């Protein structure tokens, strides 16, 4: 549907967090749309990205990318202004057959939602541990 | 969402054209206003008065969205646009520069631009008593004038099929080891007998015996695309007539308390028909590329003539059995366009041009010297599909029957190169 | 954690659909866990792996690469056993600075899992729709 | 007079066939016109073929010649397309002299009919049998 | 915002000139949007062009490119159409840096305005003269 301003809770460890994006437009060279937070810098502003694709003489499968952009501001840098520390990214991708149905891709939607609420992965992410 | 309004689904999440609403579209309403503020740049009453006023008008036209998506047939001409555009009286924008003196005190010049009007135009009319005779009359000269391009082209395509039976044998020579057959068909290629007598290895024989016959194949596909290409516009057939007709009208009075304008306008109402000729079963199964392009082509053709590979330490014998089987591929793919052909699509698309005209001065009587120039901006454009005639004459199948066959024996042969 | 049965509650357009995952051990050359669906035939069971890294001299940041492989099941292809048809991939990366804290990897997790619930990518994902 | 859609009844030993034709066109070329069944594949539609002439200096008789062809589609060939199998051919022709005059063709045209009624053929035709 | 008719009053020398600008719509390819007055000819017809950037490999610096071109028409070319004479250039380019502030930018944009409105660059723009 239509870029909107996307609201979201129960994010962070705290779940208390909240979030919103504003729409940014699309970028046609590439065909990618894309979100952000308002805050004060667009530099530092938080970034989420998204994009479909459709099958080429290239490939005959759908992609759709999604790409999230959060920096690390440093407040005092010793200097009047804040300045980009950290850069974390977060990339997921999709692929899909032509003759790809509906429920499989719903399906898919769900359990990797799923996944990152299970307890296996938040030591994966937050505390970067292996599967032990 | 995922279908748009010009593309519909199929049994295999196949993307094809919706014919239902390509055919007959839906006539939209049109509440918008496309120039409905115009400025006057001069002097009128002898006091600057620079305003901004309305003239009369109206909205109401019928307007459908242009569509421009990939073909419905293979190594086939774009789709027709369709699309209904209903006449409302059409105005055409008027830039007229008058100058007048008379009087002792009466003097001013103002410049009207952008004044619409209303006229009589005719919104119907049929040309078909003049083209639908003189369309069949084109079918007859059609087998004289284009028929000796088209017999060239079919002895041209019998010799390529002749050598490719011939060079299956050198190949196959290497598998079974019978290389008495294989010196049998180098020494009838070469003028004299050149040859390499050295003691080599078993496959490099094949390339040395083979030499001419490449520099043929290759200028065969060279000329051969160019040639499949000028025959596919043939069979769009159009033809149609202009005639001159004047279309008067009155009743304009653009310059309130001080005088009329009236003129001529000279249309031409041409009429023109197009009908389509291509696979009637082809339009059912397509996608948003599925194919083997024709742009690389020309480019492809001369990468294995060439002398230099860069498959040799890349076990040559399977770039070469992919080789051919990728060339009967090509070939089937087009070996689908004449099986059976006939009328698909056809369409009727009638409008009236512009040509130039004359506007004559006047003030309640006086002669004036005016000078102006006009455009246009809307026309008439409405292309009715259709599929009928009055009275159809038309054989195609038996001329192109003998083509059939010649690309169905090489893609037959080709089977019989598996590993 | 320890690799455990992940049971998921909350799956696919419905929601009422749950699957779990059986450990599958750890490739130690990847070094990268394995997990599935229990089915009958292991090419047809669904896959999840994860992957944690470590910075090298090739690379000073940590990578977490998830992904997931659900085939297409054709149950009668006319013949007695069914085959792989198509095969739905989704991937998910990570990437972090050895300076990376804690809340920013856990904001990056929730937001995720917020945006695959959120309206706008359903339309993408499901529908394959960009952002209009 | 005109090409048209050519309704038959009483067709085929029943009696109770019909089949209609519809105007093909005309091969300016030879000059022929040519009728088909509305079918699926025209190769596989049934075809009737008529043709006039006028005497020259090769000839000074007019000929008239009707040909017919229906195949016999092989519905299951173990492929997924019907084929052609059997090519049924029924061929007529007719000689007149320039001085011929009407009746004596109108007196041709029924009798050939009459006798494709006449008991005398349908063995002949049907049971491929002689004339005893 | 979204592209719309675009009214400018107080324009030309009077400043009781007024201008609309319809929106031509956007070139995908170099990612640049087109205004347009509405005349007939739009060989003509005024053009308003603008666009934004983003930083990439080739540079880590946004640009905001404007340009106007205003032909002049003659009208009695001696000849039944006018034509293109002289052809008016106005370009407008930005530069600003990733960590670009709101204020700074909005402070260069009326700033650049009331210089133009200022009673030295009329004199350079309109009579074509230097800073004497």
């Amino acid at each position: 549907a239509k870029l909107e301003t996307v609201t979201l809770g129960n994010i962070g460890k705290d779940g208390k967090q909240t979030l919103v994006l504003n729409p940014r437009g699309v970028n046609p060279t590439n065909g990618v749309a894309s979100l952000s937070q308002a805050g004060a810098v667009p530099a530092l502003e938080k970034r989420v990205t998204v994009s479909v694709s459709q099958p080429s003489r290239n490939r005959k499968n759908y992609k759709v990318q999604v790409k999230i952009q959060n920096p690390t501001a440093c407040t005092a840098n010793g200097s009047c202004d804040p300045s980009v520390t950290r850069q974390a990214y977060a990339d997921v991708t999709f692929s899909f057959t032509q003759y790809s149905t509906d429920e499989e891709r719903a399906f898919v939607r769900t359990e990797l939602a799923a996944l990152l609420a299970s307890p296996l992965l938040i030591d994966a992410i937050d505390q970067l541990n292996p599967a032990y | 969402p995922k279908l748009p309004r010009g593309l519909r689904f199929g049994a295999d999440n196949e993307i094809l054209n919706d014919f239902q609403e390509l055919w007959f579209p839906d006539l939209f309403i049109e509440s918008s206003d496309t120039h409905p503020w115009y400025t006057l740049k001069g002097r009128v009453l002898n006091a600057h008065l620079d305003d901004r006023l309305p003239n009369v008008g109206g909205r109401q036209v019928r307007r459908t969205p242009h569509r421009v998506t990939v073909p419905i047939a293979s190594s086939g001409l774009r789709p027709v646009t369709t699309v209904q555009y209903d006449p409302a009286a059409l105005s055409f924008l008027l830039n007229a520069r008058v100058d007048w003196d008379f009087g002792n005190g009466d003097s001013a010049n103002l410049v009207i631009n952008d004044f619409l009007f209303r006229t009589f135009a005719p919104k119907e009319f049929d040309f078909s008593n003049s083209l639908v005779p003189r369309y069949t009359q084109a079918f007859s000269a059609f087998n004289a004038k284009y028929g000796t391009m088209i017999g060239e082209g079919l002895e041209t395509i019998k010799y390529l099929g002749l050598l490719l039976r011939r060079l299956r044998e050198g190949y196959r020579a290497v598998k079974r080891g019978d290389l008495r057959a294989l010196r049998r068909v180098i020494q009838s290629y070469h003028n004299g007998k050149w040859k390499p007598a050295t003691a080599g290895n078993l496959w490099l024989e094949f390339r040395y015996g083979l030499m001419p016959l490449f520099y043929d194949i290759r200028d065969v596909m060279l000329d051969w695309q160019n040639r499949h290409d000028k025959i596919q516009r043939l069979l769009r057939f159009s033809v149609g007539h202009g005639e001159d007709y004047v279309v008067e009208f009155d009743n304009l009075y653009p310059a309130v308390a001080y005088f009329k304008l009236k003129g001529e306008i000279t249309l031409e109402r041409r009429h023109r028909h197009g009908i389509s000729y291509a696979n009637r079963e082809g339009y059912a199964v397509f996608d948003n590329g599925s194919l083997r392009p024709v742009s690389d082509w020309k480019e492809l053709a001369t990468a294995f003539i060439n002398p230099h590979e860069v498959a040799w330490e890349l076990t040559p014998y399977s770039f070469v059995v992919d080789w051919f089987l990728n060339v009967g591929d090509i070939l089937a793919q087009q070996g689908q366009l004449y099986h059976n052909i006939d009328i698909v699509d056809g369409f009727d698309r009638r409008d009236i041009r512009l040509k130039s005209f004359t506007i004559k001065g006047e003030r309640n009587g006086r002669p004036v010297n005016v000078s102006a120039s006009l455009s246009a901006v809307d026309l008439f454009y409405s292309r009715l599909h259709t599929s009928n005639l009055p009275f159809a004459t038309l054989d195609l199948d038996t001329t192109f029957s003998s083509f059939k066959h010649v690309l169905d024996s090489i893609f037959l042969l080709t089977q019989r190169v598996k590993r």
